[PDB]
RNA sequence: GGUGAAAUUCUUGGAUUUAUUGAAGACUAACUACUGCGAAAGCAUUUGCCAAGGACGUUUUCAUUAAUCAAGAACGAAAGUUAGGGGAUCGAAGAUGAUCAGAUACCGUCGUAGUCUUAACCAUAAACUAUGCCGACUAGGGAUCGGGUGGUGUUUUUUUAAUGACCCACUCGGCACCUUACGAGAAAUCAAAGUCUUUGGGUUCUGGGGGGAGUAUGGUCGCAAGGCUGAAACUUAAAGGAAUUG
């Protein structure tokens, strides 16, 4: 039977979207079906900040952040526990948190 | 724009087509405008300005060869030069184009 | 037997059947 | 005759006495009779003109390029061939070019070339279909045709000759230092076999 | 054993006058001698340095500047502006979803024969009181804004000799000009040149370099 | 009436030399025997006189072109590149 | 008051480079890699190998005159992971430990406009 | 370097790593979304040129010119074929290093074809919304794209004119979504898959248990690969769909 109304993807009005490559295994993925996450990390840590504040010129200069959009194939997102397989009623929920 | 002005002269005004009749009309002072095909040879073309400069009549340089100019004046042959004897319901003489 | 591989194998038999026939012809 | 590319007869006025001098250029594609050619350092960048290499931009396509300034054309003369100006070296003026064979050459910037590609291109695209067309092609060139295979000969005639079967018997790759009478085969071959990396 | 660090000379990098404090840093070279003298081992060096460092003010924490050494006098390497570029974390923090990114670039020559490509970036902005959540331009605004930006960038360059372009780039008066000339088409928030790359160098003009390095 | 199905002009070669070779010749012979528009007098009167020589039967103008066509694509690309660089020089 | 160099920490997976240069980057000063500090081939990219490989870099920066460093952290980039390896953080912390001053940390991972198709096949690297 | 761990491979002749400068070919990240356009296939850097198109607006024109369509045609991913060009990358074949009982697989490093383009072919995909097209009607809601209409509604520019952008309220058209189950369905589910034994709006295509078999044969198209058309003898009590408990 059919599992999802939005079959497994987000494409109603295209036919063809574009492929993207999985960051974990390089699998080719339609861009709308890819599981996308936004990793915003401190350039150093959550614990070496005090060390870098003590041992650096420019007191509390910037603490720059690292931005990268990750694209995951279905298999790698499930095996990395990014999407966490859900129940029939709970998979209809599109809320992030 | 230029083509529809040409079509209006052919429909409403009076005109002559071809080298010999154009030069005769340039001699007789009956020409208000000369349209010159792009691929008209340079000797004939300079001959046409020299005649036109003598009679103080405007020269417009058609963009397109004698096939295109013949089509523009509504003909099924090439015309390398057209002379406008008098504009009819057309503003071809008043508009700089 | 996957359906596309059975199709491929059947294309191989057909491709060689049309060669033995042309040979015997 | 014997040349694939057509020739342009270009008439110039002699600068030093009242008379006309004629020249035999190799016509570049797009050059027509009655066209004005301009040949000089101050010539325009138009097909057919003859310019020094140092006074044409990057990526310019020229033909009949001088190997040395004044030799009157050595490079890219066969139909459809051309030289690409790939760089300038203004101090001790040199121009880096790409030859039809793909080699990178350094020519003096004062050597001349003709803007455009040698006309008659695509000729070898048409198969000859038959010996007779090769006969007439070489009747106008030289006595290089037909060719008898060395293995088809006798040992007195060719190093490939002899044997109770037609075969070569030793390697066809011959050293560069072999002497005349030995250099039949693939001379100084760095590799052999179908070109397939 | 070699230990090449008992062999080099520790030169000092100087910045063009169109900045704050011109003391940038130090460069290690060699000990000069015959047989490939160390004098030529510098004339092409390019050093990136933050505009915040060479201006003192921290509001220039992004937008690093490339300074290329032109010649060597004494224990001093005189640098000239070689390029400008925003930092990566600045770009990435600036690109956000539910908005439009507009980018324009122009290749343009200065009053000098300095050929250089100017880039520019801008982002559609939500108006105050806006309820809709994505603030996108209508692709006619985008060409309108891009046409405005290109014209402004071409106008700011073609005067503004390299020294004047740098003195224009530091206080970001160009982005006030872009904003003033685009505020009607569509509101924008993060308007920046974001990059300058020099494509072709004019005559070396040692006098011009000395006009910046006193 | 359609006298041949596919050989066309290359039916003069009968059954010899191979169909692929005859097809290859056929494409280039049709090009080399075609009439082309004159860029000078605007008439379709340009015929080949020899490989690389294209002569307008009127206006007597002769141009140098491809072995089997008046203009080769390489020649067209070289024309555009030369024009582009010329305008860069003249800009 | 201080003399600056550049740390240029390349933190891939399976290795980490601590490559201090001058400001220009033309002159290397103490390039030490994680593979130098361990012999197991499992942990060249480990934080401990990075700790040791940045400790001896800074022990070399001193006695040569570099007292402060601008840090450029790098991932493999191109068509690869884009995520800084485990060793990059230990190497940065090791530089701060070692008395070297720090200024202007930045990430310089080469990020294309997607280009030059990624290795692995269409179905990806499946194990 | 590479991996889970390694080998293979490069490396004191300097590998990897740093910097400056080039060359080539491909791709067009982020922005990029339950958003857009296209007949579908598909289509994402700028700018110019060219022809086209939907929707909207309309107190313009024509006046049945229309719907669907055997035959007949144009287009039609990728792979593949031919001949040039290009050939950075990745990479059916192949090589090689591993793993294992074996591994001619997965993993590693290379690597021809191919990947790109031009001129021709081919005509097939889970070419899918697995949902023919045209028309009408049956329920509530909010968001969104394009056009329009209306607010003594905000906002910048001279302080506010306007315009833009935004807000609100309507309206046509569109991609969708949410709730409910009128109603439908075997159910999953579905605003169409509803207005069906209370069975008829128009029209095209296709199916008739599972295999044999999309096989054989003939025809036709194609350079080929193959495509379209397409049985039977024989064999069989199931095959299958959806859901439930384990
Ligand atoms: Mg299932
Ligand atoms: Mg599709
Ligand atoms: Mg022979
Ligand atoms: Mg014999
Ligand atoms: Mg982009
Ligand atoms: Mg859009
Ligand atoms: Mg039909
Ligand atoms: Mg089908
Ligand atoms: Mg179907
Ligand atoms: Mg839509
Ligand atoms: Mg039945
Ligand atoms: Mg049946």
């Amino acid at each position: 039977p059919k599992k999802r109304a939005s079959n497994g993807r987000n494409k109603k009005g295209r036919g063809h979207v574009k492929p993207v490559r999985c960051v974990n295994c390089s699998k080719s993925i339609p861009k709308d079906k890819a599981i996308k996450r936004m990793a915003i990390r401190n350039i150093v840590e959550a614990a070496a900040v005090r060390d870098l504040s003590e041992a650096s010129v420019y007191p509390e200069y910037a603490l720059p952040k690292t931005y990268n959009k990750l694209h995951y194939c279905v298999s790698c997102a499930i095996h990395a526990r990014i999407v966490r397989v859900r129940s029939r009623e709970d998979r209809k929920n599109r809320a992030p948190p | 724009s230029i083509n529809q002005k040409l079509a209006l002269v052919i429909k409403s005004g009076k005109y002559t087509l071809g080298y010999k009749s154009t030069v005769k009309s340039l001699r007789q002072g009956k020409s208000k405008l000369i349209i010159i095909a792009a691929n008209t040879p340079v000797l004939r073309k300079s001959e046409l300005e020299y005649y036109a400069m003598l009679s103080k009549t405007k020269v417009y340089y058609f963009q397109g060869g004698n096939n295109e100019l013949g089509t523009a004046v509504g003909k099924l042959f090439r015309v390398g030069v057209v002379s406008i004897l008098e504009a009819g319901d057309s503003d071809i003489l008043t508009t700089l184009a | 037997m996957r359906a596309k591989w059975r199709k491929k194998r059947t294309r191989r038999l057909k491709r060689k059947r049309r060669k033995v026939r042309a040979r015997s012809k | 005759s014997g040349r694939g590319a057509p020739l342009a007869k270009v008439v110039f006025r002699d600068p030093y006495k009242y008379r006309l001098r004629e020249e035999i250029f190799i016509a570049n594609e797009g050059v027509h009779t009655g066209q004005f050619i301009y040949a000089g350092k101050k010539a325009s960048l138009n097909v057919g003109n003859v310019l020094p290499l140092g006074s044409v931009p990057e990526g310019t396509i020229v033909s009949n390029v001088e190997e040395k300034p004044g030799d009157r054309g050595a490079l890219a003369r066969a139909s459809g061939n051309y030289v690409i100006i790939i760089g300038h070296n203004p101090d001790e003026n040199k121009t880096r070019v790409r030859l039809p064979s793909g080699a990178k050459k350094v020519i003096s910037s004062d050597a001349r070339g003709v803007i455009g590609v040698i006309a008659g291109g695509g000729r070898v695209d048409k198969p000859l279909l038959k010996a007779g067309r090769a006969f007439h092609k070489y009747r106008l060139k030289r006595n290089s045709w037909p060719k008898t295979r060395g293995v088809a000969m006798n040992p007195v005639d060719h190093p490939h000759g002899g044997g109770n079967h037609q075969h070569i018997g030793k390697a066809s790759t011959i050293s560069r230092g072999a002497v005349s009478g030995q250099k039949a085969g693939l001379i100084a071959a760095r590799r052999t076999g179908l070109l397939r990396g | 054993v070699v230990d090449p660090f008992t062999r080099k000379e520790w030169f000092d990098i100087k910045a063009p006058s169109t900045f704050e404090n011109r003391n940038v840093g130090k460069t290690l070279v060699n000990k000069s001698t015959g047989l490939k003298s160390a004098s030529d081992a510098l004339k092409g060096r390019v050093v990136e340095v933050c505009l915040a460092d060479l201006q003192g003010s921290e509001d220039h924490s992004f937008r690093k500047i490339k300074l290329r050494v032109d010649e060597v006098q004494g224990k001093n390497l005189l640098t000239n502006f070689h390029g400008m570029d925003f930092t990566t974390d600045k770009l990435r923090s600036m690109v956000r979803k539910w908005q439009t990114l507009i980018e324009a670039n122009v290749t343009v020559k200065t009053s000098d024969d300095y050929v250089l490509r100017i880039f520019a970036i801008a982002f559609t902005r939500k108006q105050a009181n806006q309820v809709k959540r994505h603030s996108y331009a209508q692709s006619s605004h985008i060409r309108a804004i891009r046409k405005v930006i290109s014209e402004i960038l071409t106008k700011e360059v073609q005067g503004s000799t390299l020294a004047q372009l740098t003195s224009k780039l530091i206080p970001e008066v160009i982005n006030k000009e872009i904003e003033n000339a685009t505020k009607d088409i569509f509101p924008l928030q993060n308007i920046h040149v974001r990059k300058v790359k020099l494509l072709k160098q004019p005559k070396f003009d040692v006098g011009a370099l000395m006009a910046l390095h006193g | 009436a359609k006298r041949t199905k596919k050989v066309g002009i290359t039916g003069k070669y009968g059954v010899r030399y191979g169909s692929s070779l005859r097809r290859q010749v056929k494409k280039l012979e049709i090009q080399q025997h075609a009439r082309y528009d004159c860029s000078f007098c605007g008439k379709k009167t340009v015929k080949r006189g020899a490989a690389g020589i294209w002569t307008c039967s009127c206006c007597k103008k002769t141009v140098a072109g491809g072995a089997y066509t008046v203009s080769t694509a390489a020649a067209a690309t070289v024309r555009s590149t030369i024009r582009r660089l010329r305008e860069m020089v003249e800009a | 008051s201080q003399v600056f160099g550049v740390a240029r920490i390349y933190a891939s997976f399976n290795d980490t480079f601590v490559h201090v240069t001058d400001l220009s980057g033309k002159e290397t000063i103490a390039r030490v890699t994680g593979g130098m500090k361990v012999k197991a081939d499992r942990d060249e990219s480990s934080p401990y190998a990075a700790m040791l490989a940045a400790q001896d870099v800074a022990a070399k920066c001193k006695e040569v005159g570099i007292t402060a460093v601008h840090v450029k952290i790098r991932a493999t980039g191109g068509t690869r992971t884009k995520t800084p390896g485990p060793g990059g953080q230990a190497a940065l912390r090791a530089l701060a430990r070692s008395g070297l001053r720090i200024g202007r940390i930045e990430d310089v991972t080469p990020v294309p406009s997607d280009s030059t198709r990624k290795k692995g096949g269409r179905r990806g690297r499946r194990l």
